[PDB]
């Protein structure tokens, strides 16, 4: 019956599982329901020996990051806009600064519940569901939502300092679009194939540069958690387009230093001049910054929907959508370890913090990971 | 054909289509000429070469 | 079939399958000529032979398609006159379809829809080729074919005379009276208008009509 | 450098001249080396050329061509869910197909549009590939693979900015659900953006009648999620501050009809705004002016939405046509139907002002015709006049003609058979023709019945019945019951109304029977007829020439004539005898047929189909043994065989049957078969209560080219026939009836297949409750 | 005869009381026709006599009719607004 119903495209598994430094978790502190296979930018913050974690129901955690002992938890469950204790649909990541845990919502809300007890120290609606985590920076809570706006809320009390559309995708094209702050300027992603750096003070467009195409007008795939969110490690924006097209472009003019437009790059970080990118085939690879020269690539990860490539326990670490964590022999193309701490997968990035590696898995929720 | 039986060149329906029986023209008297030729039914009456009826040569 | 033979070999197989009477095999062969070689020196006649294949095969609108595939693809071998005849010939068969006409039972006022189309193509022959080797029949056909349009139009004039819509009788009868210069049903439409005019107290117009009947007695 | 000869190769749709003229340097034209490369490009520019290689022999040119044209095939692979013809269109959207020239430039434009087609399916996950494969003399195959990965699916509707209501309350008007559970039915399971487009108007019309005249959906952003599945719609709305439609200010060219127009535009000052009734109030004016013969009433509202008190004022601007619009009418789509008969089903008459509703009522009669498949029109204005419209009633007639048959008698007992043919108003001539009869060994049967509904334009249904059954029951020859039965019945349907219509007729029932059975039900009847039919032999004779009177009336409220969908029609018809009849009796029946759509889309309509009847003697006699009612299989209680509901064909103790054959046609006969016997064939009763409880059912896998006319129909069917006259004291050794307690049940589904030979209904139905023996036929065919 | 229930024959197209009063003997054809339009009946071969003929049968009780001619001249100037009633 189900044998011949469609000519489905293929996704390969994880090859060459290693455990050479045998991985584990540092603890389990599983919330239960959580990030989900519901698409979510919600990722936990790991600070103060606290797993500040969250759910999509609204349940935001403070798990004491030695065992993930719950310091506090209230639910943020739709406490503005509509009926209370409906699920908050928490979109943006756990941002923790000051006495607030800032989390965006898919019902166009961005909250701030207090880091010490979970009391909602402020909560403020934004315009549209958040493509970004709430970038709480310089008194401003920079959010890039579905409508391409830089919704900037006040940091300690919540007040919409501006909502300025800079780089709007043609729909709610999904991927990180976060307005980062670099060189006194709000450096803005935006899921329409572009990246920008606008003024930090009010979201005043200093430059907008279309890197490449987006989903729409092309048959490029939306199967991409686009980090057009600028990773600026320089006076040079390193970002993607919505077809994942990696580039270097100048931070205060948008002038393309180079571009490794190599397909829908899933997750990229710029680890010095080892630009740790997750390729279109979900391969981890390092480019340089003076030219995206592949230092190495790795087909030990193939079609995984990887997390970010992070460095932890002496190996380059990445999780995926199938609950496999991985430990790259740091640069060159080799697993050292593979942790199957989950199988629901990790929509949250492996937060190599607190001596641990925090993944909130999707519904196999939070484990901090060690080896 | 394997299914062509009792239908050919002869028309379906009323089979009077082929014999092509013409008709006498409408005549109106003195002073009472209502227009009759206004339709295309006032046809070009040109019986130039070839046959009539079913007997017209085909290709 | 649809062979990829030489164009004469697609032709000679097609012509015999016409004379087989298995037109659908001639159709499969004649098209296969004009599928690959419609630039043949018989590919014009092929389309004419296709009309000669289709219309006998009860493939009547495809004959009209091959009437069009002759006029479009193959405007030489000027049997467009034949094609105007054939499209008048086909659409007469296409209009009514019930086989009681073998022993003489009418179907001549149901609706002359393709008989209107058969009129125009017969009219297309007697206009577009009023001299050709086919215009003899279509001229004789058209003076007939208007009556099947008229007897339909008289059956509308029959109803409003039978209903009692005498304002609609004049609408249908003078409709026929403007239309047909030789159908007798129009001459017999004519008194219903007088009957309508007498019913609508337009007796002056009734006797305007009454001497027309005295001349449409002729 | 002027060419003396170009070399023209690469052919079979591009000739020498189709090359040479699309060579910019011709044979004899001077050449340049740019003209050579101009000959490279302009020869490829015909879209037929795999290659162009232009060279020269000093100047004497040489053009080398390989050929793309007529494509000989396009293969479709990986399609199985989507059929290949939908993939053929986007291939043809590139101007590319079999028998036309390959352009290898548009190979991806086959594919990009195909995956953009696959994008617009509701998927996005597809990468498809057109593969050129060359074929004889120029030809190519363009094989296409279709990697149709996954579709997009609604998971959550994130309406944002919604403040008059809550989000899921707006979702409650929408339908973007999944997974019919193990305790509920939710229906749908898939996403389309056009469902959202219908839902965004489901949203606005939800606000528009609650007062929110200035409701606006601000934006909507479909989540174009990785997984290519998650569809979350960022439906920015502004709820729009519900206002009150608080006065209609209708004006304009009201054509002197503003008073009734004002009544059409009567509202409450202070009821919440309703834009749905705002547009309706214009259409109230529109048909009303169209009823006066203003076929084109330009009626235009204006909601002066006064937010200052949350109100709306309704300016309406009317502009009618002019009176005498319907000049003439045309009828179209009746090549198999005479026009004037359907013009008697036309209520808009020419030479009139337009009744906009007059056009519809004849079309409603044409919709209640049943000799149609669709009924519509073309209300065409004759221009140059504000009083000239010629209404071209294009109506699609029936698939006329219908056949009825059992299963075989041919090449079994001589050249003998069963028959039956309907014509469905042969040539639409006001004569619905249905003829039956059979030549058997048992019977030489002819039977004639036709109607003239339009002998008179009133609807005086001039109809008569005739039959002659030379029925001898060739079992031995006539040893079992003979019946030379013949006679007439002429009944004229006179309309009392267009909803009520009267029926009255006479029945001449000349039956010549001889050597009847030893059975039971005729006996107690013929004892009431003053005759003793032979209980112990089969030699009894009885002739009846019954002069009866028939009567009837109907109620007429139901949608269509070939596929009705809503309404309720009531039909009374019974009989009685007159002085002149051999048996004095009556036989009165009634049936009920209502259409109650539990689904107002008429995919599910309750079809309550019941049967009743009672008849006895009029002078104290019995209603005849040939008039006892029946039921069973192929009926409203189908799933048995026929004549299983009712009292049974039971036999007296019996002997020499004029020789019923040796152990053949035993009826307690002399040959074998001693005393009081019976059979599970019902002999039927003078009182009947049987019913069918059916339902329209939609068919998704059936292509709906006939599913508008083909209706699958489930049922649960039960009931009783019973002879109240039956001796339950003499036939207590038999199945004895006086009561509706033999309530036999068979249940299943019926399959009304409307072929071009009319509706041919087939049925599977399992008997569950069975009384007194039923011959059962679980799957039953009803031609 | 003694038969009841005859459905009605409904011809409109006649100059109503506005249409007669809109116009005059002396009015030209289109000056008439601006709120009156064209008739659905004129002369078969004669002048511009614009017949606006009402017909209505009530059923077994005769007919009601207003045959309303507008005899314009050949100049199209109205010479006669002829109101012919039922029978």
């Amino acid at each position: 019956l189900f044998n011949s119903e469609e000519d489905v495209v293929k996704m390969s598994p994880l090859p060459t599982v290693e455990n050479q430094f045998t991985p584990t978790t540092a603890w389990s502190t599983s919330v239960g329901s959580g990030i989900g296979n519901f698409y979510s930018n919600l990722h936990p913050a790991l600070a103060d020996n606290v797993v500040y974690a969250a759910d999509r129901a609204g349940l935001v955690k403070a798990l004491n990051a030695d065992d993930g002992k719950e310091i506090w938890s209230v639910s943020l469950a739709e406490k503005d806009g509509w009926f209370s204790k409906e699920p908050a649909l928490l979109s943006g990541g756990v941002t923790v600064s000051g006495g607030h845990v800032y989390i965006g919502s898919e019902k166009a809300q961005v909250y701030a519940l207090n880091t010490s007890d979970g009391t909602v120290a402020w909560q403020t609606k934004v315009a549209g569901e958040a493509l970004s985590r709430p970038v709480v920076s310089d008194g401003l809570v920079l959010i890039h939502t579905s409508n391409g706006q830089l919704q900037a809320l006040n940091e300690a009390d919540g007040a919409v300092k501006w909502t300025v559309n800079l780089d709007m995708p043609s729909l709610s094209l999904r991927g990180e679009s976060a307005p980062t702050t670099a060189f006194g300027a709000a450096v803005v992603g935006g899921d329409n194939g572009r990246v920008s750096a606008v003024l930090m003070e009010q979201g005043q467009m200093i430059w907008q540069q279309r890197i490449s195409q987006a989903t729409g007008s092309t048959e490029i795939d939306r199967l991409s958690d686009v980090d057009t969110t600028p990773v600026v490690v320089n006076g040079v924006v390193f970002a993607l387009a919505y077809n994942g097209n990696l580039t270097a472009l100048d931070l205060r003019s948008g002038q393309i230093m180079w571009k490794r437009e190599l397909g829908s790059v899933n997750d990229f970080i710029v680890d010095g001049n080892r630009i740790y990118l997750v390729d279109q085939n979900d391969r981890v690879m390092a480019l340089t910054i003076d030219g995206g020269v592949t230092l190495w690539t790795q087909s030990d990860l193939l079609h995984r929907l990887l997390t970010s490539p992070v460095l932890y326990n002496g190996n380059l670490v990445v999780g995926d959508s199938e609950g496999y964590l991985h430990w790259i022999n740091v640069e060159d193309g080799r697993f050292v370890a593979q942790q199957k701490v989950d199988s629901s997968g990790f929509q949250t990035e492996p937060v190599a913090a607190d001596g641990k590696l925090l993944i909130q898995a999707k519904d196999g929720t939070v484990y901090s990971i060690t080896r | 054909c394997s299914s062509d039986s009792r239908y050919k060149r002869q028309v379906s329906g009323d089979e009077a289509y082929l014999e092509a029986a013409p008709l006498a023209e409408l005549h109106a008297p003195a002073g009472m000429i209502l227009p009759v030729t206004s339709g295309d039914y006032a046809i070009p009456v040109t019986n130039g070469s070839g046959a009539v009826g079913k007997a017209l040569d085909i290709r | 079939e649809v062979p990829d033979n030489p164009p004469n070999e697609i032709y000679a197989t097609a012509q015999q399958k016409l004379q087989d009477g298995n037109w659908r095999q001639a159709i499969t062969q004649l098209e296969a000529l004009d599928n690959r070689y419609p630039f043949g020196p018989y590919s014009q006649q092929v389309q004419l032979d296709l009309i000669y294949a289709y219309y006998k095969n009860a493939d009547l609108p495809l004959a009209q398609a091959a009437i069009d595939r002759f006029i479009r693809l193959n405007p030489t071998h000027p049997n467009i006159d034949y094609v105007m005849y054939m499209r008048g010939l086909t659409n007469m068969a296409l209009d009514d379809s019930a086989l009681q006409g073998f022993f003489g039972v009418d179907r001549s006022d149901r609706d002359p829809q393709h008989a209107r189309a058969a009129f125009s193509d017969f009219s297309k022959l007697v206009r577009g080729y009023p001299n050709s080797q086919y215009t003899t029949d279509a001229t004789k056909r058209l003076v007939f074919l208007k009556d099947r349009l008229a007897k339909y139009e008289y059956s509308v004039a029959e109803y409003y005379t039978e209903r009692g819509a005498w304002v609609a009788v004049v609408n249908r009868v003078e409709g026929m009276l403007r239309d047909y210069p030789d159908t007798q049903a129009t001459r017999d439409a004519l008194p219903l208008m007088e009957n309508a005019y007498r019913q609508m107290q337009m007796n002056a117009q009734a006797e305007k009509v009454a001497k027309i009947i005295a001349a449409n007695s002729s | 450098f002027v060419v003396k000869d170009i070399h023209f190769e690469g052919l079979q749709r591009v000739a020498v001249g189709a090359a040479l003229l699309s060579m910019p340097v011709r044979t004899g034209d001077t050449v340049n080396d740019e003209d050579i490369s101009n000959t490279i490009r302009a020869l490829f520019a015909t879209g037929n050329f795999e290659d162009v290689r232009v060279l020269r022999d000093g100047d004497t040119l040489l053009v080398q061509v390989k050929e793309r044209p007529t494509i000989a095939s396009i293969t479709f692979s990986g399609n199985k869910s989507v059929k290949d013809d939908m993939l053929k269109q986007n291939l043809e959207a590139s101007g590319v197909r079999v028998g036309e020239s390959l352009d290898r430039t548009t190979i991806a434009d086959i594919e990009k549009g195909l995956e953009d087609f696959y994008y617009s399916v509701g998927k996005y996950s597809a990468s498809v590939k057109a593969v050129v494969t060359p074929l004889p003399r120029n030809r190519v195959d363009l094989k296409l693979v279709f990697q149709e990965g996954v579709s997009a699916e609604i998971q959550q509707i994130n309406i944002v900015g919604n403040h008059a209501f809550t989000t899921d309350e707006l979702i409650s008007h929408f339908q973007l659900r999944d997974e019919v559970p193990w305790w509920n039915v939710v229906g749908d399971r898939k996403y389309q953006k056009q469902k959202l487009a219908g839902d965004l108007e489901t949203l606005r019309s939800y606000y528009l009648d609650r007062g929110y005249a200035r409701f606006n959906i601000d934006s909507t952003q479909v989540s174009l999620t990785p997984d290519k599945k998650g569809i979350y719609v960022t439906v920015n709305i502004t709820e729009g501050d519900q206002y009150k439609l608080s006065g209609v200010e209708v004006s304009g060219n009201l054509a002197g009809h503003s008073a009734e127009i004002e009544q059409l535009t009567k509202i409450e000052p202070g009821e919440l705004y309703n834009g749905t009734k705002v547009t309706k109030m214009e259409d109230d004016i529109k048909k009303l002016l169209g009823r006066y013969g203003y076929a084109y009433p330009r009626v235009q509202s204006m909601p002066e939405i006064n937010d200052a008190d949350k109100t709306v004022k309704l300016r309406v601007n009317v502009d009618a046509g002019n009176r005498f619009y319907v000049r003439k009418i045309r009828f179209e789509g009746n090549d198999t139907s005479k026009d004037a008969v359907l013009r008697r089903e036309m209520r808009q008459m020419e030479g009139a002002w337009l009744g906009s509703d007059l056009v519809d009522q004849g079309k409603e009669r044409l919709n209640r015709l049943g000799f149609f498949e669709t009924v519509d029109t073309d209300t065409q204005r004759v221009p140059g006049s504000p009083d000239q419209v010629d209404v071209v009633y294009k109506v699609k007639e029936r698939n006329t003609g219908s056949f009825n048959f059992g299963i075989g008698y041919g090449t079994e007992s001589g050249v003998s058979f069963q028959a039956g043919v309907q014509q469905d108003n042969w040539l639409g001539t006001g004569y619905a023709v249905g003829i039956n009869g059979t030549k058997n060994d048992y019977q030489t049967y002819a039977e004639l019945s036709v109607t003239n509904p339009y002998f008179t334009v009133d609807g005086v249904s001039l109809g008569g019945r005739l039959f002659y059954n030379d029925f001898q029951a060739d079992d031995a020859d006539l040893s079992d019951y003979t019946n030379k039965s013949y006679g007439t019945d002429v009944t004229l349907g006179f309309p009392i109304n267009e909803y009520n219509s009267l029926r009255a007729g006479l029945g001449y029932v000349h039956n010549s029977l001889s050597n009847m059975q030893p059975q039971v039900a005729m006996w107690r009847y013929l004892y009431s007829m003053g005759e003793h039919p032979s209980t112990s032999d089969q030699d009894n004779s009885f002739k009846t020439d019954d002069f009866t009177f028939n009567y009837g009336w109907t109620y007429n409220k139901l949608d269509r004539g070939y596929f009705p969908t809503d309404g309720s029609r009531v039909n009374l018809t019974g009989k009685v005898t007159i002085p002149g009849s051999d048996n004095e009796y009556y036989k009165v029946t009634l049936d009920t047929a209502t259409y109650v759509p539990i689904d107002d889309d008429h995919k599910w309509v309750v079809l309550g189909r019941t049967r009743w009847g009672y008849g006895d003697g009029l002078g104290g006699k019995e209603m005849p043994f040939y008039e006892n009612f029946y039921a069973g299989g192929s009926s409203t209680v189908r799933g048995f065989q026929s004549n299983t509901i009712g009292p049974k064909a039971v036999y007296f103790p019996h002997q020499a049957s004029n020789y019923d054959p040796d152990y053949d046609y035993e009826c307690a006969t002399q040959d074998g078969a001693k005393d009081l016997c019976k059979s599970d064939d019902a002999v039927g009763g003078n009182a009947m209560a049987v019913a069918s409880l059916e339902f329209i059912t939609p068919t998704p896998f059936i292509s709906d080219k006939y599913a508008n006319s083909v209706r699958t129909s489930f049922f649960w069917d039960m009931g009783t026939v019973w002879d109240t006259n039956w001796d339950s004291s003499q036939y207590s050794g038999y199945p004895d009836y006086s009561d509706p307690s033999n309530i036999r049940m068979s249940a299943g589904i019926a399959l009304q297949w409307m072929s071009p030979l009319g509706p041919l209904v087939f049925s599977y139905a399992q008997p569950f409750k069975k009384y007194d023996g039923d011959k059962a036929e679980q799957f039953q065919f009803n031609i | 005869e003694r038969v009841v229930y005859r459905p009605d024959i409904n011809q409109g197209n006649y100059l109503t009381a506005n249409d007669v009063s809109k116009i005059r003997v002396g009015m030209t054809q289109q000056q008439v026709a601006y709120a009156l339009g064209t008739p659905l009946m004129s002369d078969p071969f004669g002048t511009n006599t614009w017949f606006y003929v009402f017909r209505q049968q009530p059923g077994h009780e005769g007919v009601t009719q207003q045959t309303l001619t507008l005899t314009f001249n050949s100049s199209g100037v109205l010479t006669n607004i002829d109101n012919k009633p039922a029978l």
